[PDB]
């Protein structure tokens, strides 16, 4: 559900 | 310069498949996600999904999980989108974009799903009628009729005539497109300084040049 | 889905004005919201990310704010180069969603079309077709009506019209109108007339020729 830009 | 360069427009038969490319440059390909987006003229953008070339993970919008396959080739720095079982609803412009924030976009790839036959254009020159009345500007034209699919690319004097041009959007009738283009030029420079319209139709591997000459 | 509801769908303003548009989230959740500018046939360009942060190289004439779940894009000192469609992007929850877009038109003074009519070309006639082409160029506002007449009688069948997008230099519009006949019918008549009029006004601009 939540997107997070890869580190 | 971060750049995303997409493959050319494609004509595909209903039921067939298409594979679209997005070549990334100017950054390390395995450090950013690539997202794909569908644009139709009356629908407004829809998000398709994304791939992270780092680990080749993917996520999809449920609307597209069955139809779209996102892949990546780190050696050529290219992302791909395969679309399957195509239907007229899939006719659209498809974009790739960098990161979830989408800070750089490719130029778009126009896909036409249709069983109609590829057909090259007839190009007709438009010069003023023999009973013309003169002033300081003349308007000339090119009529481009009976071709399929889009796009057609029209220039004047191979691109060196650019000001005063109106190239109108094509209109589709009976599975063939028609468009026209006008150029307006100082009346003392025609016909002494020639004007020629150039019409390229990559789908039929055809280009036509027509010089505009005065009517007899 | 966390959808973004955008309004207005279009906007008409003068040079130098301040203009706004909004996207409202469809759920009471915190989201990261971006604004984009897209010109016809071109790729979108990022203006604002995180509701209010200005993308590098974008003029500070552009700014964004958030009030609850209402997000606002503001453009000051409107310029010709700002003519475009603007849309927002919700990029927190999958699937990402976009607002349906706001099309931004620039006002200018009214202008009558420059009208030019062209008889069929000789090459077209050899194939049995006869298209009469009428250009209505550089006019304002966009609402204009074309009327065709053959030997003084109005004709509707076989007319195709096409409009350009608003011109980014002078904010005018142009249109093309094409009456397509067979050669058989074209040779049976003599006077072909293209007439440009607008709503209410009764004084048209007329171009015609005789075969």
């Amino acid at each position: 559900i939540v997107y997070k830009s890869p580190v | 310069q971060v750049q995303l360069q997409q493959s050319d427009a494609e004509l595909v038969k209903p039921g067939a498949s298409v594979k679209i490319s997005c070549k990334a440059s100017g950054y390390t390909f395995t450090d950013r996600t690539i997202h794909w987006v569908k644009q139709r003229p009356e629908q407004g953008l829809e998000w398709i999904g994304y791939i992270y070339p780092g680990d080749d993970s993917t996520k999809y919008n449920d609307m597209f999980k069955a139809k779209a396959t996102l892949t990546a080739d780190k050696s050529s720095n290219t992302a791909y989108m395969q679309l399957n079982s195509l239907t007229s609803d899939d006719s659209a412009v498809y974009f790739c974009a960098r990161r979830g924030t989408m800070d750089y976009w490719g130029q778009g790839t126009s896909v036409t799903v249709s069983s109609a036959k590829t057909t090259p254009p007839s190009v007709y020159p438009l010069a003023p009628g023999s009973a013309a009345q003169t002033n300081s500007m003349v308007t000339l034209g090119c009529l481009v009729k009976g071709y399929f699919p889009e796009p057609v690319t029209v220039t004047w004097n191979s691109g060196s005539l650019s000001s005063g041009v109106h190239t109108f959007p094509a209109v589709l009738q009976s599975d063939l497109y028609t468009l026209s283009s006008s150029v307006t030029v100082p009346s003392s420079t025609w016909p002494s300084e020639t004007v020629t319209c150039n019409v390229a139709h990559p789908a039929s591997s055809t280009k036509v040049d027509k010089k505009i000459v005065p009517r007899d | 889905d966390v959808q973004m509801i955008q309004s207005p769908s279009s906007l008409s303003a003068s040079l130098g004005d301040i203009v706004t548009m909004t996207c409202q989230a469809s759920q009471d959740t915190s989201i990261n919201l971006n604004w984009f500018q897209q010109k016809p046939g071109k790729a979108p360009k990022l203006l604002i990310y995180g509701a209010s942060n200005l993308e590098d190289g974008v003029p500070s004439r552009f700014s964004g704010s958030r009030y609850g779940t209402d997000f606002t894009l503001t453009i000051s000192s409107l310029e010709d180069e700002d003519m475009a469609t603007y849309f927002c992007l919700q990029h927190t929850y999958l699937p990402f969603t976009f607002g349906s877009g706001t099309k931004l038109e620039i006002k200018r003074a009214d202008a009558a079309p420059t009208v030019s009519i062209f008889p069929p070309s000789s090459e077209q006639l050899t194939s049995g077709g006869a298209s009469v082409v009428c250009f209505l160029n550089n006019f304002y506002p966009k609402d204009i009506n074309v009327k065709w007449k053959i030997d003084g009688s109005e004709r509707q069948n076989g007319v195709l019209n096409s409009w350009t997008d608003q011109d980014s230099k002078d904010s005018t519009y142009s249109m093309s109108s094409t009456l397509t006949l067979t050669k058989d019918e074209y040779e049976r008549h003599n006077s072909y007339t293209c007439e440009a009029t607008h709503k209410t006004s009764t004084s048209p601009i007329v171009k015609s020729f005789n075969r």
